[PDB]
């Protein structure tokens, strides 16, 4: 069983440096036949391979962007590190960490087969700024809210009594304002019944903005 | 991405269907091809490694094979939760560097029509304390995905301060948007009624909250 986290910062303004480190369990660098990857996603385009070390120093990394990207790794740690220096709005991405692993010869053989959840990187001269939460309210069931207004950038998580209502929970994408804001919205569905006894509350987590948000939503 | 892949491949249910990655000898032609599957608004997954070969836990319905400067992706017996985005991935050696093809759209068609289910609510009392007043149209769960929004106050139509989403695929391959239309409190308290309209495949169905 395998996993990686990025760790990096969610907005970098232009032409200031990125740095992105990964932080994996369940297999070592050191192994043999193992590396670690960087994968970059903009928004609705292509995968596109970043840099990747290998156990033994080897690196691979996209000649496009050679001159701006370098890589570095700390086995003992468990920990690999990519910057990349001078960003632009265009490498606005979410970013992976991945183990690629390999046969030993075979020419390249090489394979992602594990992905950290990604992470994603807003490029931006516009600050940080967090959210306004609202409550949403009004025969069978019955359609409570939260109103995650005006925030930058992305992301925005949202649960329901801390995370113990998961049914009937549905968190919209967000909206992108004229303003450079974004908007969203999350809606739980619950029996009508239960508006006389249970009580809700949408918790609101911006982590960009240090934003944790807990609003009760009744009539 | 010098890996050219069809953007969009659709497919009806039971059938087969095949992505390809066309490239030269330096990539495909020689080197070891991969091929990562990706369910909408979700981490990649491996599929296909090697060519032909397949990790444990990925169905037997994938396969990949490689001929000449050409590879290509294998689903059959189509399912609904096949509609995912499909990269190929290689070595190029002219390249010194890997490179992913575009990526290819997998549809699947045989899914129920399904009318949207819109929700509306109201300005907060705790936001028009702000002198401010968001109405918030929520629509989900329709197939296929595109709908049309429209608002209403009164009689006359709005478009002002009108921002909606784009459809986004939910878990179930339905369809989800949102549609905001923010306004000051007093623009709010002035008409008498607001309404939003999402028109999806002929039917138009509306909604409408007040003060």
């Amino acid at each position: 069983q395998v996993t990686l986290k990025e760790f990096g910062p969610a907005l970098v303004k232009p032409t200031q440096p990125l740095t992105l480190t990964c932080s994996f369990s369940g297999f070592s660098l050191r192994s043999s036949d193992t590396a670690v990857v960087w994968i970059r996603q903009p928004p609705g385009k292509a995968l596109e391979w970043l840099a990747a070390i290998y156990w033994d120093d080897v690196e691979h990394i996209n000649p496009s962007l050679k001159s701006r990207l370098s890589i570095s790794k700390d086995s003992p740690n468990s920990l690999v590190v990519l910057t990349m220096a001078n960003m632009d709005p265009v490498d606005t991405a979410t970013y992976y960490c991945g183990r690629v692993r390999f046969v030993s010869g075979g020419y390249y053989t090489d394979r992602i087969d594990s992905w950290g959840p990604g992470l994603l990187v807003t490029v931006s001269s516009a600050s940080t700024k967090g959210p306004s939460v609202f409550p949403l309210a009004p025969e069978s069931t019955a359609a409570l809210g939260c109103l995650v207004k005006d925030y930058f950038p992305e992301p925005v998580t949202v649960s329901w009594n801390s995370g113990s209502l998961t049914s009937g929970v549905h968190t919209f994408p967000a909206v992108l304002q004229s303003s450079g804001l974004y908007s969203l919205s999350s809606v739980v569905t619950v029996p009508s019944s239960s508006l006389g006894t249970q009580t809700y509350v949408c918790n609101v987590n911006h982590k960009p903005s240090n934003t944790k948000v807990d609003k009760r939503v009744e009539i | 991405s010098v890996l050219t892949q069809p953007p969009s491949v659709s497919g009806a249910p039971g059938q087969r269907v095949t992505i390809s990655c066309a490239g030269t000898k330096s990539n495909i032609g020689d080197c070891s091809v991969s091929w990562y599957q990706q369910l909408p608004g979700a981490t990649p997954r491996l599929l296909i490694y090697q060519n032909n070969n397949r990790p444990s836990g990925v169905s037997d319905r994938f396969s990949g094979s490689k001929s000449g400067t050409s590879a290509s992706l294998a689903i059959t017996g189509l399912q609904t939760e096949d509609e995912a985005d499909y990269f190929c991935l290689s070595y190029d050696t002219s390249f010194s560097g890997w490179r992913f093809g575009g990526g290819t759209r997998l549809t699947v068609l045989g899914q129920p029509k399904a009318s949207p289910t819109v929700t509306l609510f109201p300005p907060s009392s705790e936001e028009l304390q702000a002198n401010k007043a968001t109405l918030v149209c929520l629509i989900s769960d329709f197939y296929p995905g595109v709908v049309k929004v429209a608002w209403k106050a009164d009689g006359s139509a709005v478009n002002a301060g009108v921002e909606t989403t784009t459809p986004s695929k939910q878990s179930n391959n339905k369809y989800a948007a949102s549609s905001y239309l923010s306004l000051t409190s007093d623009q709010w308290k002035s008409h008498k009624s607001y309404s939003c309209q999402v028109t999806h495949e002929g039917s138009t169905v509306e909604k409408t909250v007040a003060p």
